[PDB]
């Protein structure tokens, strides 16, 4: 295959840089401000986007992300409202990799393919379903290959070599790694490299620019910041102008840590 | 063999994040070895009998349905140690975690019933017990928090998010994600990801197993039906399990109707819910048109759960078991009746099953019927609740 | 035969006003006929087993005395229906009053335990139940009054005099004086006038009877001692009765020492009381030099009684049974220990017996010993009491 | 035998009148006022006295008498204090029948005979122990015949003819009857007359002068008022002068109902 991610990772290693992918949940804190948040994320130098769609019971996320699904739902955000934002973003920024972090019931209710079609029409490139493990992705992955969306899988550092091999083969776009920086991280990438997994990205606990620099080192194609980007939204809810500035500053300093 | 079926006719499964799969696989393998180890099975029985009080009585009511021809029996799980049926499967899981080599146990609770049951098991079996609890629930449950602390358990209030039971499950699960090598997670009901629905059934089996043998020795035949309330599914599958292969015994589960199904404030997804994926399982769900899970309601906290176990949803789609509803007022009136006619204060959870049995008796009072109600628990905990609802109306 | 001995070595008797003698004689004759009627004995057993939950477990503690060589067993009367041993003799007397042709039952209570037990028996056996209660006790026992009312009993507050338990006995007895032709008086313990001490013993016998047969099948020998708390004498004579003729089994009763015997605020007349005449019996009494009965004290209401049953005082003067004391703090620390080491919340009454057993174990930790503690009741009722005493000190 | 009662009942039927015997508990409400109460009872025309000694747990008495044992004990009354009052009364009023209403433990504690001796030394003529029935009076009655005090027994209307015969033979001084005015009362006296019981007196529920008049009629040697006399003390605790006047008036109007 060849998606927007393959174009990005080849352009990046050509320039010999790592990928910084911020995570922000769509509709947080409300629909109008959410688009401006996503807008400033791209303008401030994000290579790819990792956008969550608000769920009622995010049993896999920590408190910071939990408070952010709540903010969006309390304001009335709908999957429809999310596709409106995803559509308006890709209309402005073509060929910018956009992935979605979803919970399964948003996909299963109202039809798996029916939901997958709305994603591709909105310009989405990849989908990571948090509560669907690799050994139970068959129904979701088949539809993913028919519509043309890459299915992303999490590679936790304590799975079977059998399960870790299975994630390498089922994956596409990139591989989400729960390994920390500060089984060790290198020995995880070694198994993923031997099994031809998609390019690895680190996600868990990436908050400071230090952690990003020590993530492209030790051999990772990029790094995702979940809580660190959402927390800037949480701490500036009343102050729209300061929020976006603290946000643009965050993306620039985190992107600078992906060079060389 | 190193695998057990995770599905009940496309209900159930293991819809957890990848980080939790090795925890479930490990727990599955240990459970299979445990069911083969006979020293485990004997220690479980000596625990249920010499400590928990099994076998529990099978009482024949004398006055509540005297005006009818219905012979109504009560399986006395209120006489079990701890005052509820939960003690059964909590002793099993704790004993199971003890031979995985683990000393720690993670748990969550809302009303406090499961928390108290986990605490007393971990106290007897010398296990370090951490129970998560919503900060609002901690405030509303001073006696149950003091019970848990008296038995050496660490009560961890959860202040994030809604600060209630939905948030304690998040903490308990993420805790288990990081610490499953040293700690086990004692799931409270027969729902969630495999193998929890199967494990809880096997550790509540002796409910139905005792009734069948007790009813044969008492009345002579098998009962016409067994009735049990259905919150998550724990006590109902406990009763149904050994009766499933008895083709001429009806299985009736009663979900809470709350303030009325037409009012939306209920907890009956089995017959008013769209199938979805939640809590690591595929099962009926109280959800909106977009997929967000809706808030459930019942007068009894034990039934306030917007989903249901997988084997129950399966038993409904096969036609093996029928599931009914009982409103707050129907369970309240059944509560007050069992106090006045019999000498038993039932749990408001159990009163939903009783209220339905009172229907089957009073609707056909001249019909010869033999019914069993799984009295899942004592009602001393609901004394304050019943008194305030009665005073808010007229008592 | 139309007479049964009213004395235990010049202890006991029938020191009631003349107006009450025909009531006692009538109750005696009916009790003798009842013990000969076999349909009565079978209905009593089916009641205790299929309704009250007997036989109750005999638990072996695992951790509370692990640091010693003492094998410590608990007779699980907390698992009985109602949460205490009282249910046994209350079901018997109510069944006895039912075949005297009477439909009404008079009773009195202080904490509410006996009142609740009388209410649930009268509810099951369709008996009109009047319970007398001190107006101050009514105020302090809102949950227990609501329990009694939920089961159809008439709660009659007594405002005259001290307006407490001493005044409810006066009303209940004078009520029985006028109305013994239609009503029976369900005395709460194994004290008072004949034949009440003998009747209560025969309706609590199955405690010791079950332990003896359970201990033979479990450990193989008879226990070295059985330990039970002594308030009025009900649960202790229940345990002792079937062991009296086993010459090599010590019988230890534990009275409350309160804040200390040296402080005067205690409830141990058996070893610190002058023999006198009170409550219609001749027995040890907490009295002053003039004959006025003194106020007794215990942290548990069940042991706050300035006298004791006659058969106990007899068993002490013959050398058959030894009687000991336990202070508030010793029972409190035994309470907290059973919650933490075992998984059981004991009644503060029962904790006095347990605290003494913990003495016998820790004082000779290398001595091979086999001890039984009559766990007379559950501790959920004492949750509020223990929490306030702990917070008043440092918890 | 021949006690002060035999002298009184013969003098009364000679004058063809009934006996009015007020009941007051000794030491109520305090020691000094109690003697004045007993003093005014005799001066106002009482034929005999029925005096109770305060007990802690009077399980046989009603509320009115209960409140009166409490008043005396709260003020510090002792059996010693009672004998001081009994001694001072007989010193002033010789050959006036005085009976005591006691509970057994006051007698048994500190010795039965030892207590019975203090009574006779104080001038007491009779003793009724409320909580000692006839079939269990042997220890108490033997000592009563040795010291010379009459033992009084209550004749309730629902005892065995055997028990009712036994009370007739063990009795002395008079017989206390619990029979009401408004098995019937006449049929009770019939059995007591055939068994040569001591002269009968009615006690239960004698409050108004009407009830006294309808008590000497139907054949009774006298009548005792328990609660009615004590209640006058209860209703005038703060007012000493009104209490004694309402008391002297009560005795006179109740005594007038015993004539003819
Ligand atoms: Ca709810
Ligand atoms: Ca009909
Ligand atoms: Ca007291
Ligand atoms: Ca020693």
């Amino acid at each position: 295959m060849t998606n927007r991610y393959t174009t990005l990772f080849a352009n990046l290693e050509k320039r010999n840089e790592g990928a910084f992918i911020p995570f922000v949940t769509i509709g947080d804190p409300n629909k109008a401000l959410s688009f401006e948040i996503i807008d400033t994320l791209v303008s401030s130098g994000a290579d790819a986007l990792e956008l969550g769609i608000p769920f009622s019971d995010p049993l896999a996320d920590g408190p910071t992300i939990q408070e952010a699904n709540i903010r969006a739902l309390e304001s009335g955000i709908t999957p429809k409202d999310c596709f409106d934002i995803l559509t308006k973003i890709r209309a402005k920024y073509p060929h910018i990799p956009i992935g979605l972090l979803l919970y399964a019931n948003l996909v299963y209710a109202n039809g798996i393919e029916n939901f997958y079609q709305k994603c591709l029409d909105a310009g989405v490139d990849s989908i990571l379903i948090a509560d669907v493990p690799a050994h139970e992705s068959k129904e979701f992955r088949d539809i993913a290959k028919k519509v043309g969306i890459a299915q992303i899988f999490i590679a936790p550092p304590d799975a079977s070599e059998s399960t870790l091999k299975q994630i390498s083969e089922l994956g596409s776009g990139y591989t989400y790694l729960l390994s920390r920086v500060g089984m060790p991280v290198e020995d995880v990438l070694t198994k993923l490299r031997e099994y031809n997994a998609p390019k690895p990205v680190l996600g868990f606990g990436i908050s400071k620019p230090e952690q990003v620099q020590q993530a492209i080192k030790a051999g990772a194609a990029g790094a995702i910041s979940g809580s660190a980007t959402v927390k800037i939204i949480q701490n500036n809810i009343s102050n729209k102008q300061k929020m976006l500035n603290e946000l643009t500053y965050f993306v620039k300093e985190m992107k600078a840590a992906t060079l060389n | 063999m190193s695998k057990l079926n995770a599905y009940f006719g496309e209900y159930g499964g293991q819809f957890v994040p990848q980080i939790l799969v090795p925890a479930l696989d490990q727990l599955e393998q240990e459970f299979i070895k445990a069911q083969a180890d006979e020293s485990f099975k004997q220690e479980f029985k000596e625990l249920l009998q010499e400590y928990a009080g099994r076998p529990t009585a099978l009482t024949k009511t004398r006055n509540i349905v005297k005006n009818t021809r219905t012979k109504l029996y009560l399986k006395r799980e209120d006489l079990l140690h701890g005052g509820a049926h939960k003690t059964n499967q909590v002793l099993g899981q704790a004993l199971l975690a003890k031979r995985m080599g683990k000393k720690e146990i993670i748990a969550e609770t809302g009303a406090g019933q499961h928390g108290v049951a986990t605490a007393l098991a971990c106290a007897l079996l010398d296990l370090k017990c951490r129970v998560y609890m919503g900060a609002k629930d901690v405030e509303r449950q001073s006696p149950n928090v003091f019970r848990m602390k008296l038995m050496g358990a660490e009560v961890i209030p959860v202040h994030s998010g809604s600060a209630t039971l939905k948030d304690a499950c998040n903490e308990a699960l993420r805790d288990w994600s990081a610490n499953y090598s040293k700690a086990h997670y004692l799931l409270g009901t027969a729902a969630g990801p495999h193998p929890f629905p199967t494990i809880v059934r096997e550790f509540q089996r002796m409910i139905g197993e005792e009734t069948k043998q007790q009813m044969l020795a008492k009345e002579g035949r098998l009962p016409d039906a067994v009735i049990a309330c259905v919150g998550g599914g724990s006590n109902a599958i406990g009763m149904f399990a050994d009766f499933i292969d008895e083709k001429n015994v009806k299985l009736i589960g009663v979900e809470p109707a709350g303030k009325g199904i037409e009012t939306g404030e209920h907890g009956a997804p089995l017959k008013h819910g769209k199938t979805g994926i939640f809590f690591g399982m595929k099962a009926p769900l109280m959800q909106n048109s977009d997929g967000q899970i809706e808030e459930s309601y019942s007068i009894s906290a034990g039934l306030d759960f917007p989903s249901v176990g997988p084997q129950h949803a399966h038993l409904l789609a096969i036609g093996r078991a029928k599931y009914a509803s009982a409103t707050d007022d129907e369970a309240l009136d059944a509560f007050k009746l069992l106090c006045k006619k019999e000498g038993i204060i039932p749990a408001l959870e159990s009163s939903h099953a009783l209220a339905h049995a009172l229907k089957l008796a009073y609707e056909d009072p001249n019909k010869e019927q033999l019914l069993v109600v799984n009295l899942s628990g004592r009602g001393d905990k609901d004394i304050f609740t019943v008194h305030d609802i009665l005073k808010e109306k007229g008592e």
